[PDB]
């Protein structure tokens, strides 16, 4: 496998039950600020 | 002055979609740009993760200092493109009360891991009473172009998204002979949907 597989990357959004990417924490899970995620 | 450091402000910065409709016409479509504020701090331990780690990487970076130095920029990019070749480019323009010779150094990020790296060497040009720099209409590396193929190719929105959660690009502007930080920029994205087109926050990058 590669983490940096542009095709895999893509692959795990289009077709999730065949996703083989690393898993994270999404960025609204975070400890951000509401401005973050609400545009100005 | 909101991007900037002691020794360098990022003035203008614009990632772009130029295209010849006939050959003294062009259509310029900005996915990006940028163009005494107070700036929200964010905690850059929350993305560490992100950005590539080790010895050259963003928490060495960081810890190396100035701290003035770092800055987080959140974009929302404007990707409603249309259809003679067309040009992929980014343009920015820095100054500095310095004469210096310049690194720029971009790294394209999946994952928190490097994909590609971009490097260009800028020297001054004196204005004004101080000194300015201009990267203009660097092309946009062939990963980044099939990167923006592949999103718009994408059936919704929500799925743009979710890919650019792990797609990152580090930006850090060098002095070349003394390796001083001068500017260290993480750009974070997600697609606009308002009609009013592309926007940002920019960000200070804080220790604790
Ligand atoms: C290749 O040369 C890498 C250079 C990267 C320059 C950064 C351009 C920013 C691209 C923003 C487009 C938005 C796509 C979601």
């Amino acid at each position: 496998d590669s983490e940096t597989d542009l095709e895999a990357l893509f692959n795990a959004v289009m077709n999730p039950k065949t996703a083989n990417v690393p898993q994270t924490v999404p960025m609204r899970l975070r400890k951000l600020p509401d401005s973050f995620f609400k545009p100005p | 002055r909101s991007v900037a450091s002691s020794k360098l402000w990022m003035l203008e910065f614009s990632a772009f979609l130029e295209q010849q409709q006939d050959p003294d016409t062009y259509n310029k479509h900005l996915f990006v740009h940028i163009g005494d504020p107070y700036l929200a701090a964010v905690d850059i331990r929350q993305i560490y993760d992100k950005f590539p780690e080790k010895k050259g990487g963003l928490k060495d970076l960081f810890e190396r200092g100035p701290s003035n130095a770092f800055f987080l920029v959140k974009f929302w990019a404007d990707l409603n493109t249309n259809i003679g070749s067309s040009f992929y480019g980014v343009s920015s323009q820095y100054e500095s009360p310095e004469n210096m010779i310049i690194t720029c150094s971009t790294k394209v990020c999946s994952f928190g891991k490097q994909v590609v790296e971009k490097v260009e060497t800028e020297y001054a040009r004196y204005e004004n009473g101080h000194y300015s720099y201009r990267i203009h209409r660097s092309p946009l590396c062939e990963y980044m172009i099939n990167f923006i193929h592949k999103l718009k190719h994408l059936p919704e929105k929500y799925m743009m998204n979710s890919v650019l959660e792990n797609f990152t690009i580090l930006q850090v502007v060098t002095n070349r002979d003394t390796q001083e930080t001068l500017l260290c920029i993480a750009y974070v994205f997600e697609v606009s949907a308002s009609e009013h087109g592309a926007q940002h926050h920019i960000y200070r990058l804080v220790k604790e």
